């Protein structure tokens, strides 16, 4: 699981 | 438009103390740092963005400026942890706390999406969001009637930031956190998306990853039901981090184990012993350890459900992690199992997988399967039928594999092999 994750959109 | 601004550009119009110029340029920001392929967040942080861009977070009356100040922070946030340090260093939690009250439910998940973002780094800086008070505003967010009237992505993000806030050790959680938290956990773990599951299961695995004490306030929410209810899920995303949260339980206590088998989760270790996915096996195969680990009525249980042959199958073929765990799972059934129960081992065919094995290099499966091996003759003595279990472990060519691992380095095994190569 993911501990940071960027906007795309 | 806003696309292909130059740094230069953007800190232009961010100096320009035109509240619109600087909405543009801010803009061109987010669009810069919204770029999968790396994104120039070094660039931002060095032109002097940063305190900029969180004095945009508190501008009520432009309300568009605190949303692409506050994405282009999300994602400044979302890289190394000193880029996510020099988004706290600029005064960005208190601002984004504020946020979570904002009448703009885009601009309110935002704040909830940063708040993740930094809470992920690290237990310093997601205790830091918890001393700024960010539990309070997030779980008034969903204290709501039905779940299912918020947004699917607000319902996810909110989700996966109350994850990260139960995540990591070295300390875990404050226990008053924990507390405030699990009531609403224990709601999302019963919604019926598929992404917020699977968060919830993962937040639920962090707080059951620890002291007998942790898994105590998990189990005593009643999760445990539906936890085994995941189990059986069909999307892996969910089954993956059910089945670490119900392994991490049953390293608590026999009574804590006891609840999982009670809520029937050891129908479901069929499947889960024969997953196709390699990391599921395994993780079953551990958690199978840790329950004939336990009591004599726990093991029968385990008998009952019909998994020995399951076992031995694993023992025979799978990825030979998985087949490490399968020895240590029989041999802590040998341990603790009555004489019954370690006879029925040999009847449903675990003496030759297990000496395939002793073929092996690790050290350790070689002493793992030495005890057992040795826990078993003496359920034979008990009986009076070593020599059956001599012959067995000769036809197989158990001997052979037993006498050449005298020549081992490790004298353990040396030991181990020659003793009972003497007994019997």
């Amino acid at each position: 699981p993911n501990t940071k994750k960027q906007k795309c959109g | 438009g806003t696309v292909n601004w130059s740094v230069e550009d953007i800190v232009k119009g961010i100096n320009s103390n035109n509240l619109e110029s600087q909405l543009q340029a801010t803009q061109a920001a987010r669009k810069l740092l919204s770029r999968e392929k790396q994104p120039p967040i070094d660039n931002i942080i060095r032109a002097g963005l940063i305190p900029k861009f969180v004095s945009f977070l508190g501008k009520t009356d432009c309300s568009p400026i605190q949303f692409e100040s506050a994405w282009a922070l999300t994602n400044i946030a979302s890289g190394t942890s000193e880029q996510t340090k020099a988004v706290v260093d600029g005064g960005a939690i208190p601002a984004f706390i504020s946020l979570l009250a904002s009448p703009h439910a885009h601009i309110s998940e935002q704040a909830v999406w940063a708040l993740g973002n930094i809470a992920g780094d690290g237990s310093a800086f997601r205790d830091l969001v918890i001393k700024h008070g960010a539990i309070d505003p997030l779980l008034a967010l969903l204290a709501v009637p039905d779940l299912s009237t918020l947004a699917c992505g607000y319902l996810r993000n909110l989700t996966w930031t109350l994850s990260n806030l139960c995540r990591n050790k070295n300390p875990a959680p404050p226990l008053d956190a924990v507390e405030q938290i699990l009531p609403t956990l224990v709601r999302l773990l019963h919604h019926n998306d598929p992404e917020v599951l699977a968060d919830s299961c993962w937040a639920i695995s962090y707080l059951t990853d620890g002291p007998n004490e942790r898994i105590e306030m998990v189990v005593k929410k009643g999760v445990v039901p539906q936890l085994v209810k995941l189990l059986g899920a069909t999307e892996l995303p969910i089954v993956t981090p059910a089945l670490r949260a119900i392994g991490n339980i049953v390293t608590g206590t026999d009574e804590q184990t006891q609840k999982v088998i009670d809520a029937g989760a050891l129908a479901v270790f069929p499947s889960l012993l024969t997953n196709p996915k390699t990391n599921i096996q395994k993780e079953a195969t551990w958690t199978m350890s840790n329950i004939t680990a336990g009591r004599q009525d726990q093991i029968q249980q385990v008998v009952n459900h019909g998994l020995v042959p399951f076992l031995v199958g694993v023992l025979s073929k799978a990825d030979f992690k998985t087949q490490k765990e399968a020895a240590w799972a029989i041999t802590n059934y040998t341990s603790g199992g009555t004489v019954e129960q370690i006879v029925y081992l040999v009847h449903c065919g675990i003496i030759e997988p297990l000496m395939n094995l002793l073929s092996a290099k690790d050290t350790k499966i070689i002493q793992v399967i030495l005890d057992a091996i040795s826990n078993i003759f003496q359920a034979a003595e008990k009986l009076g039928e070593t020599e059956k279990l001599s012959i067995m472990i000769e036809e197989c060519g158990g001997l052979d594999k037993i006498e050449a691992l005298q020549r081992h380095e490790n004298e353990s095994v040396y030991k181990a092999s020659l003793n009972l190569i003497e007994k019997y």
